[PDB]
């Protein structure tokens, strides 16, 4: 009989609604007779009470055999009532990350027996939890019950339970301020720097308190000992790591299986350094049926191979020490992928991770570095409550040049240069003023929206002219083409003039990489040149433009 | 404090649920300060802890005062504002003094503490819920709701409006030429007086308000500030739409005339009376960019005609009160930022540029933040409401760092842009 004198949390039904009226006649004698054995023993414990046909509401009742088929179990579908009940404060969303926990001499896990049923339910609301066990086929006045406690699966049970546990812990946590209790779902994770004797007795004091409030705790010893497999982790006394990851070997890969694979790889990346999901997730780009068979690419199998090689030997993360500096360090992997490690110490990491640019058709190395720094700053604020000192493979003046000439407002915490290659540099810079003694190319390009043929060309002050035909293209593509043509046919210093805000837009962004081969070739040419001045004019306003069709 | 007649009942739009908004993660420092502040407010009765049966949430941040080294708690009420004040700009709405922008000097005074003396309608309290977050999700956060009129809520000055009118009545009587407007937690006081007269009158209002029970912790550095600009004062009579400026040059090249024709052509979609014809004919056949083109008589007859056509205001540009105000900002480099405040495209209600110390003091985010505050205050003074910003910054970066440099008690709406290529040269 584990009931409790705990203050109940007042509950309302969603405004303008009422209690679930669902009726259940069905079905079978075997289950019906089995439900009374549970209901009478629950009534004994005071968790439920019989009610009269005063016309209350009703909820469906099921029954099922537990795994191994030893002891039965009762089920209740509260879906209707759940939809009809008020909202509650969100129980918990994220869970603490092990890199953010702090080393403690002793740690104990306690699971609470009977949980919700040990916590009373607001009186006026109990009448909406009413349910009915039928008779056998005979229509006889079958038993009618209702809950005096938190019903399993009801919408309000987890939050109310958490707040109840918190209020119960409060007088204990007062008497014992030097010990730390974390509360998660049905468990409690206690820890202290108390010597193992007084710790072992404190835990027992806690258990006695809890049991005085009607809450069961594991009898034999303290039960669970390290590890400590929690939420896919392994928490060891001096270290944490992920639970073992298994990457399946298959002849065929469905999109579902690639989803599972990318999932496991991502999960693994917080600790194992170097994990690359780019090519494998690139397979998953097209969004379609999850049962489709997707052939792997070569770069995908190479990537997966490198991951398998990384996952070969196990790696460990450490715990947080507030006394020591927090450092984060970033490396470019080179595919548009970046990787980082966070540590207070040289040979041991708090954790690791990766950043990959998804959106945009073209990007920049410095911009991506900045975005990574942003990601890590957010993450560090979340986990440790502060921001790390950064170690970055970028020269001061390179960075300064970029943020000073960048149209967006960016900012970085204090950081120091690390000479570890590959470094981060600006592979070229456009001239901010036109070049004297340089040939001036007037470029244009145009396409037909139907045929998609079009052409790209230039006309220069030296009287030089060229026109090249294109097939299977678009106006933007013909404009980038035209610029590329001017780059190919000119010297080491060149003045280009274009009619398109698009092309000017791509180029002035100073990208060092892109997902179109064209822009890449243009990038190569731009790097190869000593000076390039790109300038814009209104299209079809008749100044220097190309009249070519 | 006291409990005046009942409490002003607050309802919402029919079918409008309370605010449910995520609490951004905070530094340990800021969590600490919030915990202290709220422990105090809990002691003074202003807020109380709440149960799981309260679903609603409003974000909370920690900034510092104005110039002070002491922490201040800033509640972000934007959501609850849209969910109440929209019928509380109607039911209890405060009228806006179109003559406030005329005054030679305007001082802003912080009256927020006033609201704390007044209780909040019981049934409404559950919508003021906020959460002090825990580091690394280690504990469920600390959850309070307000027992008194909260700062940052737009219903608070609306409820206190009558008390404010009454307390202000005597000062208004002795000073009929001074304009006083209440926007949320701030009093905007305009005058045509000289700076000394203005400051003395403002101190008169400070002492008046003070002896009627209103503290105003806007109090200055007192006897000996080591180095500061002590007065916080605006000057709205000088605030207008900045005219577009064509480059002034002695001799021009092909390139320069190209930038000129381009900028003029861009202006044409604002001022319809612009013709670039004679500047186009002065280039024509393909030339080198660096080649110097002589300015003819006809070309400069077009240029000087396009210069003084650009010094006049636009036509049909008026403020639509049924529409939101929009503020775009573009970064100019060297500690300079330019902005426009409009409603429909290319019709600019007000434009401006706000610069500051160029180097070895401030960074980009600090500058953009002060800029947003400046523009917002101008917007309050002029239209009685704040613009929604299109910010040239990465969302997460701003969401992380905006509370470092933020001295205001109100939060404008904002969104983030990647777009503009060419507006830099054109709006500077
Ligand atoms: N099933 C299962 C789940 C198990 C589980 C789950 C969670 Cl979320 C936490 C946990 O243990 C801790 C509990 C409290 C604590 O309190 C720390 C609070 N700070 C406060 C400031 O002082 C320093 C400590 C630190 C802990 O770890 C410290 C590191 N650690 C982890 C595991 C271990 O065996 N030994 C350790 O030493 C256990």
């Amino acid at each position: 009989v584990p009931i409790s004198p705990i203050e109940t949390v007042p509950v309302k039904l969603k405004p303008g609604m009422d209690g679930p009226k669902v009726k259940q006649w069905p079905l079978t004698e075997e289950k019906i007779k089995a439900l009374v054995e549970i209901c009478t023993e629950m009534e004994k414990e005071g968790k439920i009470s019989k009610i009269g046909p005063e016309n209350p509401y009703n909820t469906p009742v099921f029954a099922i055999k537990k795994k191994d088929s030893t002891k039965w179990r009762k089920l209740v579908d509260f879906r209707e009532l759940n939809k009809r009940t008020q909202d509650f404060w969100e129980v918990q969303l994220g869970i603490p990350h092990p890199a953010g926990l702090k080393k403690k001499k002793s740690v104990t896990v306690l699971d609470v027996g009977d949980a919700y049923f040990s916590v009373p339910l607001d009186e006026d609301f109990r009448k909406y939890t009413a349910f009915t066990i039928p008779s056998i086929n005979n229509e006889t006045p079958g038993i009618r019950y209702q809950y005096n406690v938190l019903p399993q699966g009801w919408k309000g049970s987890p939050a109310i339970f958490q707040s109840s546990m918190t209020k119960i812990l409060e007088p204990f946590a007062a008497q014992n301020p030097d010990i730390v209790i974390y509360q998660y779902m049905d468990d409690l994770y206690v820890g202290s720097d108390l010597e193992i004797g007084q710790h072992r007795t404190k835990i027992e004091e806690l258990r006695q308190h809890l049991l005085r409030w009607g809450l069961t705790t594991p009898d034999k010893k303290h039960q669970k000992e390290p590890p400590f497999l929690w939420m896919g982790y392994e928490l060891h006394p001096d270290k944490w790591t992920v639970q073992p990851i298994v990457l399946p070997e298959k002849d065929s890969w469905t999109v579902n299986d690639i989803q599972k694979l990318v999932g496991k790889l991502n999960w693994a990346s917080q600790i194992y350094p170097g994990i690359k999901v780019r090519q494998l997730s690139k397979l998953l780009r097209g969004t379609k049926a999850l049962t489709e068979v997707i052939p792997l690419t070569e770069e995908a199998e190479l990537e997966l191979a490198e991951n398998r090689e990384i996952l070969k030997e196990p790696v460990h993360g450490v715990y947080y020490d507030p006394s020591k500096d927090l450092i984060a360090e970033i490396q470019k992997q080179g595919q548009g992928q970046w990787t980082y490690q966070i540590y207070q110490e040289p040979f041991k990491n708090l954790k690791t991770g990766k950043y990959a640019r998804m959106r945009g058709a073209h990007t920049n190395d410095v911009k991506q570095l900045t975005e990574a720094v942003q990601k890590i700053t957010t993450e560090s604020i979340v986990i440790w409550g502060k921001t790390p000192k950064f170690k970055l493979p970028i020269q001061k003046e390179t960075w300064e040049t970029w943020w000073t000439e960048y149209w967006q407002a960016t900012w970085i915490p204090e950081w120091e240069f690390v000479n570890t290659p590959p470094l981060v540099k600006l592979w070229y810079q456009l001239e901010k003023e036109p070049i004297v003694g340089a040939e001036t190319f007037y470029v244009d390009g145009a396409a037909n929206r139907e045929t998609k043929l079009g052409k790209a060309g230039y006309v220069t002050n030296k009287g030089r002219q060229k026109v090249v035909p294109l097939t299977n293209t678009t106006n933007q593509k013909t404009e980038l083409q035209a610029i590329y043509l001017a780059l190919q046919d000119s010297g080491l210093e060149v003045n280009i003039v274009t009619d398109s805000q698009y092309a000017l837009g791509i180029i002035q962004a100073q990208p060092d990489k892109s997902e179109s081969e064209l822009v890449n070739q243009i990038i190569e040419q731009l790097i190869k040149k000593e000076k390039v001045y790109l300038a814009w004019v209104p299209a079809h306003k008749g100044i220097g433009g190309n009249e070519q069709v | 404090p006291i409990s005046p007649i009942e409490t002003v009942p607050v309802k919402l739009k029919p079918g409008m649920d309370g605010p449910k908004v995520k609490q951004w993660p905070l530094t340990e420092e800021k969590i600490k300060a919030l915990v202290e502040i709220c422990t105090e407010m809990e002691k003074e009765g202003k807020i109380s802890k709440i149960g799981p049966e309260n679903p609603y949430n409003t974000p909370v941040f920690a900034i510092k005062k104005k110039d002070s080294t002491k922490w201040r708690k800033l509640v972000d009420f934007r959501e609850l504002n849209k969910r109440t004040q929209d019928f509380w700009e109607v039911q209890l709405g405060i009228p806006h003094p179109a003559g406030l922008k005329k005054k030679k000097s305007v001082t802003v005074l912080d009256v927020g503490d006033a609201y704390f003396s007044v209780p909040l309608d019981e049934d409404f309290r559950k919508y003021t819920a906020f959460t002090i977050p825990s580091i690394n999700n280690e504990t469920p956060g600390i959850r309070y709701q307000y027992n008194v009129l909260p700062q940052g809520w737009k219903g608070s000055p609306a409820i206190f409006q009558s008390s404010m009118t009454k307390i202000l009545e005597p000062f208004k009587k002795q000073n009929p030429d001074i304009v006083i407007y209440q926007y949320m937690d701030d009093l905007y006081v305009g005058s045509d007086l000289e700076i000394g007269q203005h400051r003395t009158k403002i101190e008169e209002l400070r002492q008046h308000l003070l002896r009627w029970g209103l503290t105003t912790p806007d109090k200055k550095h007192q006897k000996e500030p080591p180095f500061l600009w002590m007065g916080y004062e605006l000057h709205p009579d000088k605030w207008t739409v900045q005219p577009i400026v064509l480059p002034e040059k002695d001799s021009w090249t092909v390139n320069d005339i190209q930038k000129l024709v381009g900028k003029l052509n861009w202006a044409s979609q604002i001022y319809p009376g612009i013709k670039v014809r004679q500047l186009s004919k002065l280039l024509r056949g393909t030339k080198a960019l660096t080649e110097v083109i002589p300015l003819t008589e006809e070309a400069e007859l077009e240029l000087a005609e396009n210069r003084e056509i650009l010094k006049e205001p636009v036509h049909g540009v008026y403020y639509d009160p049924s529409k939101d105000l929009i503020a775009e900002i573009q970064k100019q480099g060297q500690g300079q930022w330019t902005y426009q405040i409009y409603q429909e495209p290319f019709k600019n209600l007000k434009t401006g540029k706000y610069a500051r110390m160029r180097g070895a003091h401030t960074n980009d985010v600090k500058q953009l933040t002060e800029a947003v505050q400046k523009i917002t205050t101008e917007s309050i003074v002029i239209w009685g409401k704040t613009p929604k910003f299109k910010l040239p910054i990465q969302k997460e970066t701003w969401e992380t760092w905006w509370t470092e440099y933020w001295q205001a008690t109100w939060i404008p709406e904002w969104e983030f842009v990647n777009t503009p290529p060419l507006v830099k040269l054109w709006y500077q």
